[PDB]
């Protein structure tokens, strides 16, 4: 952050287009380290706000990633684009939504950031905000035209990610917005399926209170009760049975929830499903998002 | 300067059918001759630009009281939008309460014909007091 | 994480023999099976929990008009007792005069089986208008 040194070196022909091995111009370094005066001087004397390397990171990406509000508020008027995609397609509002930077996102949105912008795998900033459990961030984006019914390449909705991680307040905002409770992925998994799979019972209770299909079946015929039993969650087995879960239902693989139980030897899940199940090697896994920056 | 043919592009503030989000989409482009963009995303045959009477009437009406920024020293659309909105407010063209919604809109994504297939299409839209 | 298993401990307000001061001491514990604490000081054999008809009668009766505090953000037993007594007064469960001897009874020393050999014994006790 040596403003006078920057002014001298520049007056002597220093090139601000020289990128390090990582790909950072001197405006990238100022954005990373929050040097607002150096960034001010370097933008005034001609520095492309939207300069990027092989990774595609712009000075706004680094400013948002390192949470420099002043650098973002200086880059946006002069040209730092809210719509610049990284290598994985992440825009600067995807990083803001993932990291719960509410103010940086109100600035990134006031300059035209799209909340329904998609990564290479279809992930929107709403997906990242819902997955990370930022209810306030999800509400800002839902008021700037974010679609909560939009799905990624695998069909996963923000409600599906909420089910994967288990944030009740985010699911409350999503359900109040009008998000479909029983949205299905490519293979037919509902948010209730994902919540039963990952052992998030408070969200299972929430979805069942908001009219989720307890006996919903995937394309392979797996119920939210077959997932809870294949993952060993005995309390989701209970709460699902008590909310209408139907045992003796057979998937396309030919396995009922009590055998998936016995097959992986869950004594408690088998002990509870043994009482309700009458007398008579494939594992179901919901789709997941592997995106990371 | 100029005197040589120029590239003019017209863009309309529209909604997407995928997410129903306001965005900007090219409607026409002019290299001495107009081509229009179809719903399928294919530019049509070039033609001489014919105008409607109402369009020229209202263009004269808005140009007579228009807000002009000559020799403006900005190189980005964000700075141009900020200065144009400031001058709109100064000249009592728009109210100061309209500035936030107007800048965001003006700074929304300016998509083109290549992106039209990825979206579900383009339908007309009107900006509301929020930005919905 | 959303629901854990539960270890239950039952404690009764009893009189110790040596000092005649009323104190809380555990009587039975539930870890998937009930174990009772005898007079000698050793926990008995685990057994299935059989209930009397009158106990379930009275449990239903007191639960129907019972006071529940769900998701109460407090960490100490004294504060929990204060909040419970305030809600008891709010719900007309107890009169305000009863609050100071129910508080004084609630923060008595909670003893366990290890103190039975040190103490003379335990005898059933009732709480009088004063913490007597």
């Amino acid at each position: 952050g040596h403003v006078e040194t920057v002014l001298a070196l520049l007056e002597k022909e220093a090139s601000q287009a020289c990128m390090t091995k990582k790909g950072f111009t001197p405006l990238h370094v100022a954005a990373k380290y929050g040097k607002v005066r150096v960034a001010e001087l370097l933008l005034e004397r001609d520095a492309h706000p939207n300069a990027a390397g092989k990774n595609g990171l712009t000075p706004l990406h680094v400013a948002v990633h390192h949470n420099n509000l002043d650098i973002v508020k200086l880059l946006l008027p002069r040209g730092g684009s809210p719509h610049s995609p990284a290598w994985n397609g992440y825009t600067p509002l995807h990083i803001a939504a993932k990291q719960n930077q509410v103010e940086v996102a109100r600035s990134l949105l006031q300059y035209g950031g799209s909340a329904n912008a998609e990564s290479v795998q279809g992930v929107t900033p709403l997906h990242l905000a819902a997955q990370e459990g930022h209810a306030e961030m999800v509400a800002l984006l839902l008021s700037k035209q974010a679609n909560g019914n939009l799905g990624n390449k695998s069909g996963l909705t923000p409600l599906h990610l909420v089910a994967q991680e288990g944030h009740v307040p985010v699911a409350d905002v999503l359900i109040k917005h009008g998000v479909m409770v029983d949205a299905t992925t490519r293979m037919g998994y509902t948010p209730l399926h994902v919540a039963s799979h990952y052992g998030n019972i408070k969200l299972v209770k929430f979805l069942l209170q908001h009219q989720a299909d307890v006996n919903a079946k995937t394309k392979l015929g797996y119920s939210p009760l077959h997932q809870a039993a294949q993952q060993g969650h005995t309390d989701i087995v209970t709460l699902l049975l008590k909310n209408g879960a139907s045992p003796n239902e057979v998937s396309s693989d030919g396995t009922t929830p009590l055998a998936i139980a016995k097959r992986l030897g869950y004594i408690s899940v088998t002990d509870v499903l043994k009482v309700v199940t009458d007398e008579t090697h494939r594992m179901s896994f919901p789709e997941t998002v592997d995106e990371i920056l | 300067p100029g005197t040589h043919k120029v590239y003019v592009e017209l863009q309309e503030l529209v909604m997407d059918e995928k997410n129903q989000e306001l965005r900007w989409m090219e409607a026409a482009r002019w290299v001495q001759l107009e081509e229009n963009l179809g719903e399928n995303g294919a530019w049509g045959r070039p033609h001489l630009s014919h105008l409607t009477f109402w369009s020229l009437l209202e263009l004269r009406r808005v140009f007579t009281k228009g807000t002009v920024l000559l020799d403006l020293q900005e190189t980005s659309l964000a700075g141009v939008a900020n200065q144009l909105l400031d001058r709109f407010i100064f000249e009592d063209q728009i109210r100061p309460q309209d500035r936030e919604e107007l800048l965001r809109a003006l700074l929304l994504k300016h998509s083109h014909a290549g992106e039209l297939e990825a979206l579900g299409g383009v339908k007309p839209a009107v900006l509301t007091r929020s930005g919905d």
